């Protein structure tokens, strides 16, 4: 029960060896296209037939993808979230996939007075809010302007515009000075620690488009991103129901949530 | 030993027949309802039951024929009577010879405004009518009671026929046809058999409706009433026909230390008596057909519903009890209306009510379905006299169905009821107030059971009581729990095997062994495997020594039943039936003959060895078949492989080996204690095979 | 009977047909009728006897989905991407890509349920529109009433080919305009390895399994790009070596039909 | 594992419920003149030993319409055909089409030039209006009693027949001309005996021939004959001897679990 | 797997970038009467030895407002709290809330009752306005001293507060009636101490009951008091002895996201 210091374990390779909650996030389009109010009890009974305890399957609703990405909710044991593919919302889809599929340990920021820099590809700048407009101006070693007049907040270059969520990266090894109206939006300096297997994302419509890591060298279409076709939302609900066990087999309980990591990083 | 649970399971199974008989008595009428307009779908019958003279029922077409029904009371000779057919008055000739049974007559108009006739002679004491519409023809009851037929006509617009009645009718599907005649030709069915007991608004969709115990001990103040139905017969009011009891409704309010509780109650009576006061045969005299009075062999039921934190947890009941206090009911005067002379007056009549049972019930008011509590009440006769003056009816006891209201608009009953409800509590908080994968889970759970305790349990035989005494049950379903499992078990594979063996044995009273017998009926391997498969049935012959395979199967079934929680009471029979057959397909048996042992396996193994030094012996099928017919048989928990490995690798003594060939529990458990890897391997291999 | 199929076997250490399904759009665009002779002679030069290559025409993907009729042993089918027809595309590819065994259903009277993950409901017809309502042990509809039909829940409307699944294990009462469609209960046995699908434009939309978490790409589901159909035809004909190496030939249909009937 | 590679079998010499469909002509339905007859026959089959609801019944308008691609979807099939004194060849074709497994490959009429290989090869044409005209050719593709460019000198072999079976001499190519908008011709090769069905004839005089072979007239045990004047007698007779009918037949060899690459259709 | 907490660790008796937050009230900044004080504090921290961009400043309007959705950002937290002679309960509750770790469960009072398991369960309600009223029950679901279906006679334990900590005697279920439109109630259990935080108060009288235990008030080294007249004195004396503060606490209990409690389902 020594929680803190990692201790090596020992096992065997020949000896024979070897409840929770389920949430679901769905868009308002399905609600407008179902036309049945008591559907929640129907789904609960079906999941009971599948084996899950009744009265323990929660539901959440959101207006749009961009608005849902505003302060997302990890409060669940198995996130299974559906997303409607749009031919013009690709960047928000990618940033949402990045934000709710990896465990991001962040730090506070205050750009009005201080400098900032980055040291690794795990270092990223994440801003969340209702209206975020990022302005970026790199500086030289002697704190002099490079393509921007430091004394003015206009000659900069905008890396984001009219978005609720944004993920930005700059070249490691140089300092930067940031400008944005923090009244309706906040920003954090975050480091990507490890992959969180507590969430699953299933895509409907379109093709494979997601990219979970900013590295161009890899676009890993791992096995926590699925794709199905659809013309009636009831078909999608039934198909999801029929293979809940497979989704459970794919994922597992949140490792950080277990008492084992009570002193590394709580959940 | 522990195998006895199997032997009893097929033994008392015959009792299910008795229960099944009761089940067929319990195997349902929809109604009655208010006289309204609707479209009763096809494949549905119309069971009408009027009591008041008038136009009974008519089906409107507006394009096809007109159907009219007229009911005629007895004691009326050849005269002319006026009715209101389709809103237009019409006279009809009536001539009746029967004196206690009413008669129905069908009136047919060839079109909307055609000619008028009277036909369709029907005579019945319960006064019941049956009309059906199916497969391009209309059915109506025709023929004298009790056994009759259905008149058939073929007129257009069948599915659009909407028949407006003026009485109480029941709608029944086709499958209950055997019920329908039994419920038409055999008197008025009891009111408790109905689904919607109260004649209130009609609905075509009525449905009869890890944990933690919750106890509710509250108090009730029931206020209930009675209801009379009175009809006047033909003539000029000189004689009546029926003065009967009918269901009633009462909704009121009261106080329960702050709350204005709304209590909804409905009343009914069953098994009443019908005193007959038969007057003179002259057409003009005071004659009463039936006088319904309540006596000791009759009961009154009350259905009670009210909103409360107790009543919102009644859907699942663990225990239920009643401690009511008896209440007296006394009747009042009921004066008849005889146009000439002095009318008779009923006086007296008093009874008492006591509680002798309680269960769940169904009740509806407008469209709201309820899960009500039905309290059964027994009755007692009392001191006050009950007589009918102006006549010769005197010295009778009971309570007449004329005026039991006695002015008071409610009868008070105060008592306390205690019930225990089961509520789904996934944890020790968030307790609600208002109201497949099991195969995989069972197969996965079967890897962690201990061995010594398993053997200990297999030593102690079970019975019909210990099997279900460790599992929680609902009192409503615990009534039929042994019955259902035995009914499903009498149709099991083992049942077919034992029936076939008995049939073959009996047929034999008209191969591979020495002669013809009911057990001698890689070729050697196949024949031995068939012999072993047939010999598997010997475990129901009580001709074994020591422990047997079925004991282990029963023990593991009990353990996994106790540990598991994802099984409903409706699921136990299937699990038991599948487990009693599929468990342990790899069985082995050995028999002993003059210091020699022959063993055969279902999978196709066969060996022979001596008891002194375990020397391999060549196999002789003939002597095996000769001896296994009538000789002791012992389940080969320790087969030859384990025995030889033990005799080689471990220095056992002669007593241990001889008991092992007999599978003595004491030495086997001693080996278990020593934790010998070979015995552990054998036991674990046997246990792992126990799965669906 | 058994030369070695599923029974012990010991080892050691020309006239075949070739069909080609093409949409009417290619023929209309190229605007010629002698191209059949040209392709046959090119095949002869490649080394295949003349008259051994069939050619069949389908008006639309929807029409071609109406009870497909295979006409060869080796098969290559072409389809064009559509903006909002990916469901039909993938379902048709899956149907004509795997073997099926179907039991006819009397959907009007009785009720039905599946038995395992390897069960699906297949419906084809000129105009199909299915509506279903789940049942319980009390024979009362869940979120529905067993009598009326409007209050049911839509699964497919005005669709030529519907491949659907429900919660397998509990009975359901279905309803459809039977006089304009047909519903059959089917089980997916295994891979029908004598048919390949070639995509013409798109981004690998096809999924050949109802499993959401598994969606492989086999050796018979490829993609090319097009600007004139003659380029596609020439590329297909020239690289017939790879295509004929990919598929097998022992999967011949015992009769000319897409899916077997009650066997 | 894998099927299809037939490993040799070795036994020894020391040892001791499905679907059943039935067809009938419309004249039988008219002569029956009843509604609940289906329930009666189903209950009779229940008495004989079959489950209720496991005996379907279908119908064909006429021998002509029944000939348009005769499908079968049963594990046990008996087909009842009413004999007619003028459609002898039609009955022979129907028997030879529904009695043997047929393996077909589609054939065009415009681009290619088809021929035949062996005596086990036939041409089958089915359609609403089938008009088949043929013309033999030489090695140099010249004219032999007919010109390729011409189409009015081709010899008819069958006109307006709902079913058409034809065969030409092996070793020579032949060109075709037929309305593709009303008829379909398929190049088919005969596999062998299809035991899933039997044929029962009413009246008749042993007319059917199950092959084009002249020297052989094989009277199969599956071809059986009766006599009739009221259809109910024939129905009772065929129901009574169900055991003999099923014992004569056997399971459809091409429908067993040995299908894998066994040249199943 | 479990990071290896099973196998014991044995040693020998004889063996031989960061973030720091600073929470301040708004009126302190108002009394400072300066616009660039943050830069001066940054320079002083740099002279102490912290890298630039490591010390961050946050603002909270009032004790009532800050307690709504408490947030801890840096790996270290030194909060400055002002004392009022009437807000002892709220200050103690805030100290308990952001001084110890918690694991909470969501609640929905429209359907379910609630109870307590042992003496390590507490109720936490947060929001802009929380009014919590309770009504216990006997052993048979009957209100004692309060009608179970009346929302008037329920006893009150909370009104017009932003941060409420509630506890009742265990072993008996209860019904809750709260204005859920502006509040949310959760069930939590305390897992132990949080060392990522530290509370320093100005003024006061060493009154902070950090536990619900009536018997004892175990004062620790993470809760201290400093006298004040002008806030710059406090700022200087808290940036001068920062090393002792760092030595007192540790940076090995940092949570993943800024939330005083761990949400669950």
């Amino acid at each position: 029960q020594n929680y803190g210091i990692n201790l090596p374990i020992t096992g065997s390779m020949d000896i024979a060896y070897a409840t929770s909650t389920l949430c679901l996030y769905y868009p308002t389009e399905a609600a407008t296209e179902i036309n049945d109010n008591s559907w929640k009890d129907t789904l609960s009974q079906l999941f009971l037939t599948k084996g899950w305890p009744t009265g323990s399957v929660y539901f959440k609703e959101y207006t749009n993808i961009a608005s849902f990405s505003v302060d997302p909710q990890l409060y669940c044991d198995y996130n299974v979230v559906l997303m409607k593919y749009d031919a013009t919302l690709q960047l928000d889809m990618s940033e949402l996939a990045d934000l709710i599929l990896n465990e991001w340990l962040c730090n506070p920021m205050d750009i009005t007075l201080y400098y900032y820099q980055q040291t690794d590809e795990a270092n990223k700048w994440i801003s969340m809010g209702s209206s975020c407009t990022i302005k970026v101006c790199p500086l030289n070693t002697q704190t002099l302007g490079i393509g921007c007049l430091t004394t003015d907040a206009t000659t900069f270059e905008e890396v984001a515009t009219a978005e609720k969520l944004v993920i930005t990266d700059v070249v490691d090894g140089v300092n930067h000075k940031l400008d944005v109206t923090t009244a309706t939006c906040t920003i954090r300096n975050c480091k990507k620690l490890g992959p969180r297997e507590n969430v699953a994302v299933i895509q409907v419509g379109g093709s494979d488009i997601l990219d979970i890591t900013a590295d161009p060298t890899t676009a890993p279409q791992t096995e926590r991103m699925m794709r199905i076709n659809w013309k009636k939302w009831w078909q999608v609900f039934y198909t999801v129901v029929d293979y809940v066990d497979q989704i459970i087999q794919v994922m597992s309980k949140r490792s950080r949530s277990l008492n084992s990591a009570a002193f590394y990083y709580r959940v | 030993m522990a195998s006895l649970i199997y032997r009893q399971l097929l033994t008392n199974s015959y009792t299910v027949d008795l229960s099944d008989e009761i089940q067929e008595i319990g195997s349902l009428l929809d109604g009655p309802y208010q006289p309204t307009t609707f479209n009763p779908p096809v494949d549905y019958w119309m069971l009408l039951a009027p009591t008041t003279p008038g136009v009974i029922v008519e089906g409107t077409n507006n394009t096809d024929r007109w159907l009219a029904t007229i009911l005629i009371e007895p004691n009326v000779q050849s005269e002319n009577r006026t009715y209101t057919i389709f809103g237009i008055q019409e006279q009809l000739t009536v001539s009746n010879t029967s004196q206690d049974q009413w008669k129905f007559i069908d009136v047919v108009k060839t079109t909307a405004n055609g000619s008028i006739g009277q036909y369709g002679p029907l005579l019945s004491s319960p006064k019941l009518y049956a009309v059906m519409k199916h497969n391009e023809k209309l059915y109506t009851y025709e023929g004298q009671t009790p056994n009759a037929t259905t008149a058939h006509y073929s007129t257009t617009n069948y599915d659009s026929v909407n028949m407006t009645a003026f009485c109480d009718f029941y709608i029944i599907p086709r499958s209950e046809e055997s019920k329908c005649t039994e419920y038409i030709n055999n008197g008025l069915p009891p009111i408790q058999n109905t689904r919607n007991v109260v004649p209130l608004s009609l609905t075509a969709r009525d449905v009869i409706h890890l944990w933690k115990e919750m106890q509710y001990n509250r108090d009730i103040t029931i206020r209930f009433k009675f209801a009379n139905t009175i009809i006047k017969s033909g003539g000029l009011g000189y004689k009546w026909s029926e003065i009967s009891f009918k269901p009633a409704n009462y909704q009121y309010t009261y106080t329960r230390d702050g709350e204005e509780v709304t209590a909804h109650t409905t009343c009914s009576v069953n098994g009443m008596n019908d005193f007959s006061f038969n007057g003179g045969y002259l057409p003009t005299d005071f004659v009463v057909s039936k006088f319904e009075v309540i006596k000791e062999n009759s009961y009154v039921y009350i259905d009670y519903w009210d909103d409360s934190q107790a009543f919102r947890n009644v859907v699942y009941v663990r225990s239920l009890a009643a401690n009511l206090n008896s209440v007296m009911c006394t009747g009042g005067s009921y004066n008849f209306s005889l146009p000439v002379g002095q009318w008779p007056v009923l006086t007296g009549g008093a009874v008492s009510l006591h509680s002798a049972g309680v269960t769940l019930s169904t009740q509806f008011t407008d469209f709201v379905s309820l899960n009500s509590l039905r309290f059964r009440f027994r009755l007692a006769v009392e001191e006050p006299h009950f007589k009918l003056t102006r006549t010769r009816l005197d010295r009778l006891y009971g309570l007449p169905a004329a005026d039991p209201n006695n002015g008071k608009e409610y009868y008070e009953i105060a008592g306390r009821f205690s019930l225990i409800s089961l509520v789904p509590s996934n944890d020790d908080y968030q307790t609600p107030i208002a109201n497949g994968e099991l195969r995989e889970e069972f197969n996965a759970l079967s890897q962690e059971i201990a061995m010594s305790q398993l053997i200990d349990l297999a030593l102690l035989p079970l019975d019909m009581f210990s099997m279900f005494s460790g599992i929680k049950s609902t009192i409503d379903a615990a009534k039929s729990m042994a019955t259902n499992v035995m009914k499903k078990f009498k149709k099991s594979g083992l049942a077919n095997s034992v029936s076939t063996l008995t049939d073959s044995l009996s047929d034999a009273a008209s191969s591979i062994g020495s002669s013809a017998s009911a057990w001698t009926d890689s070729s050697v391997s196949t024949q031995t495997s068939t012999i072993s498969r047939r010999l598997r049935l010997k475990e129901m012959a009580t001709q074994t020594e020591g422990m047997n395979f079925d004991d282990i199967s029963a023990a593991v079934l009990k353990t996994k039943i106790d540990k598991s929680t994802q099984i409903s009471p409706n699921t136990i029979p299937d699990i038991v039936t599948e487990a009693s057959e599929k468990f342990i397909p790899n069985r082995a048996y050995r028999v002993i003959n003059n210091d020699d042992v022959f063993e055969a396996g279902i999978d196709g193994k066969f060996f022979a060895y001596k008891v002194d030094t375990f020397e391999e012996i060549p196999f002789d099928v003939q002597k095996f078949a000769d001896l296994v017919t009538d000789s002791p048989v012992i389940s080969a928990i320790i087969d030859f492989k384990t025995l030889k490995n033990l005799n080689d690798n471990y220095g056992i003594s002669r007593q241990q080996a001889f008991n092992l060939l007999r599978s003595d529990p004491r030495v086997l458990r001693e080996f278990i204690n020593q934790d010998n890897p070979i015995i552990r391997n054998r036991i674990e291999q046997l246990i792992m095979q126990c799965r669906l």
